[PDB]
């Protein structure tokens, strides 16, 4: 993706403050609640029957942490997202057969969670830079569809 | 189609916006214009500079329409018929842009009303905006 | 949401399906399964072989549900509430799959009813199936 | 770029019987009628107010022929769809900013048109083969978004 040096600084500064224990779990969790059909990919995760159950689910928090780790790796290699997510794309496309639409939803749920956590610090220019990031990640996860 | 819970969630949450209609409406528009530049092509005659008086005033119109939509959640097509004619018949806005604005509305609400923006309320607000979006992009008259 | 003309076209076209309900239903399902094989995973314990009696039976169920939807086009969320429980709450079907089946339903209708599948009727049928899909993919209880 | 040998045989055999002067106009015309927001990209084409106006619009039928000609070019290079539609991808994505979902919609409209004209001869296996065609075309046209 193409981030201005001013955008990269704002992205980096915000990301450095991200609670890596919770933010990923909340993003993945909100995905499962707002878009319930995504739960079908997580049958072995136990109880997803209610919103409270999804958010508090230890397997959701744990897996969400891995999701946030992928975004962290993407930020560290913005010049090669296709190569950085090459393995993850093989998994999500060939094996799991996840619809590319779902990739964009999660990216945007992550945005909402950042907005939720940082409030006014999540300014429109900061959002704009993060939208470039999540679009690039979502696309890099789906090249093996292309 | 909204559940009785969705309707309850939406009225309580959107009810907290209050005098912040113009501000949040405007902010949601600026977030859309900045994050998704292609949406600006629907507003060529507009002053889309940051902090423009035209965008801020338009934000108030959009927010008020949503407030009206909330109040008429059980007869939205009739209530939004004028806005539908504008967006579907005249402007012919691609539905994808309504998804972008809806997403920016959620971001604004999350940034300003963290206590309100629970996962369940997030789900209800998203379904609400999706319904508003479908009505405004459908030619049903 | 559907225009009065849409309701007129849908009722007129689907009415000409008549006794070919199960056949068209089964054909649409088989088209979906063959064109988009991931849809088969929603039917793990079904016999999905070509010309399967189970698929024949299930196509009849789908078609008859659509006939019901057509008769209750002004009260669809009420009429399809049980089907909504199934697809949205229990099965949690990804809405992209409804697009696929609706498309295959259109393909089937166009393949069997060339004289009735005009651009206007096509458009009306597409919007109708989109309405059905939203109702079945949404939890409103 | 994919399709089994049998799928390629099925697509090629049917396309040989396709009226290259009519099908493209039908597909584009139905796109504009079924998904009316798409008309916004064609405001210089004249009257698009009614279905009959659209389907009878000379500029729609003429442009549809170009569109279908590009599909023919795709079918002659099924293992290289990205390169075949490379220039068109630049136009539709960078210059026209057509949302890629519309690419999929036109593809499926074309499938409906094929079904409409061939009827029973448009068998499920023939359709499945063409679904991979139009998905490949849509993907290739959205490549500049990737
Ligand atoms: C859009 C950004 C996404 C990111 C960054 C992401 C990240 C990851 C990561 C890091 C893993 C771990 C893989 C491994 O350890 O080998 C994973 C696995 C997985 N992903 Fe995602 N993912 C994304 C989207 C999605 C979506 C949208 C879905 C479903 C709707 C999904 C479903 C799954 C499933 C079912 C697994 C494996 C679960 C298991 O091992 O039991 N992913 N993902
Ligand atoms: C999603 C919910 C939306 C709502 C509630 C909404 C509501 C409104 C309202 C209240 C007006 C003012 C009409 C009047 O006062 O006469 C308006 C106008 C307008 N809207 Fe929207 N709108 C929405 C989405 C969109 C989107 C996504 C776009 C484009 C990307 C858009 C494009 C426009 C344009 C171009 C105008 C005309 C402004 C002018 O020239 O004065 N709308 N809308
Ligand atoms: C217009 C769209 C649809 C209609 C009208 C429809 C209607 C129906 C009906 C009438 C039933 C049987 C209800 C009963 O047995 O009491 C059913 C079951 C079912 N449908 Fe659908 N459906 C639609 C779309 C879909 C799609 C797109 C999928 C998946 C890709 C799907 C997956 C299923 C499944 C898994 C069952 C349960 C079958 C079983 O285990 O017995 N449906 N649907
Ligand atoms: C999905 C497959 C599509 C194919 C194969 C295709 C093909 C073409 C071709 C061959 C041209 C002529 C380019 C030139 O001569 O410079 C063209 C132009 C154009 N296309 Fe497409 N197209 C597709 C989809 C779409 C869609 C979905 C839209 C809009 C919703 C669209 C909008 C346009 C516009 C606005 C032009 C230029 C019109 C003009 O010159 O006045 N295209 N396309
Ligand atoms: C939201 O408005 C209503 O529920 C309502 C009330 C009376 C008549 N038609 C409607 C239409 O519903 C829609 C329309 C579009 C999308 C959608 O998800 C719903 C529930
Ligand atoms: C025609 O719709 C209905 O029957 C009806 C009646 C009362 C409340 N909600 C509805 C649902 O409408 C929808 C729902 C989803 C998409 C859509 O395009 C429409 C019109």
């Amino acid at each position: 993706v193409h981030l201005t040096p001013e955008e990269k600084s704002a992205v980096t500064a915000l990301w450095g403050k991200v609670n890596v224990d919770e933010v990923g779990g909340e993003a993945l969790g909100r995905l499962l609640v707002v878009y319930p059909w995504t739960q079908r990919f997580f049958e072995s995760f136990g109880d997803l029957s209610t919103p409270d159950a999804v958010m508090g689910n230890p397997k959701v928090k744990a897996h969400g942490k891995k999701v946030l780790g992928a975004f962290s790796d993407g930020l560290a290699h913005l010049d090669n997202l296709k190569g950085t997510f090459a393995t993850l794309s093989e998994l999500h496309c060939d094996k799991l057969h996840v619809d590319p639409e779902n990739f964009r939803l999660l990216g945007n749920v992550l945005v909402c969670v950042l907005a939720h956590h940082f409030g006014k610090e999540f300014t429109p220019p900061v959002q704009a830079a993060y939208q470039k990031v999540v679009a690039g990640v979502a696309n890099a996860l789906a090249h093996k569809y292309h | 189609v909204l559940s009785p819970a969705d309707k309850t969630n939406v009225k309580a949450a959107w009810g907290k916006v209050g005098a912040h209609a113009g501000e949040y409406g405007a902010e949601a528009l600026e977030r859309m214009f900045l994050s998704f530049p292609t949406t600006k092509t629907y507003f060529p005659h507009f002053d889309l500079s940051h902090g423009s008086a035209q965008v801020k005033g338009h934000g108030k119109k959009v927010a008020d329409a949503l407030t009206n939509a909330v109040a008429h959640v059980d007869d939205m097509p009739n209530a939004l018929s004028a806005l539908s004619d504008l967006h579907a018949h005249k402007l012919r806005v691609d539905p994808v842009n309504f998804k972008l604005l809806s997403h920016c509305l959620l971001v604004t609400l999350a940034a300003h009303l963290p206590a309100e923006f629970t996962p369940a309320v997030h789900a209800s607000l998203d379904k609400f905006l999706a319904s508003v979006s479908t009505v405004l992009t459908s030619k049903y008259r």
